[PDB]
């Protein structure tokens, strides 16, 4: 039972989850009309 | 729509398409910004639709003509 390893592993897991959450929270508008904010996105419109 | 009544396209379709092309050229990250950059084209489309400037000009000419006639 290596307590130091367990503590560091748990802290790392929580920190990775926090980072992933913050990356996930970066969300631009996904509106089809809003072409300006999403100019680089590859979309095809059938209209 | 954009289609004309008899054929072709609407009376002011080309002015609107000009404004849309200008907005497409612009690189502004928001639509509001692009409309601000392309406002002059919108003013041209509105001018063709209603002829408000020509109506004002005619009103001023008529009013001055009336003033000259009365004098």
């Amino acid at each position: 039972v290596d307590s130091q390893a367990e503590w560091y592993a748990e802290y790392d897991k929580l920190e990775k989850a926090r980072q992933k959450r913050r990356i996930w929270k970066w969300r631009d508008s996904d509106s089809r009309d809003e072409y300006a904010i999403n100019a680089e996105e590859p979309v095809i419109y059938i209209r | 729509s954009g289609f004309g009544l008899q054929s072709g396209t609407a009376r002011c379709y080309d002015w609107y398409m000009d404004y849309l092309k200008c907005m497409d050229e612009s690189k502004a990250p928001m639509i509001t910004l692009r409309k601000q950059e392309c406002s002059e084209w919108l003013e041209d489309y509105n001018e063709c639709l209603h002829r408000d400037k020509l109506k004002l000009r005619k009103l001023l000419i008529e009013r001055e003509k009336n003033k000259q006639e009365a004098a």
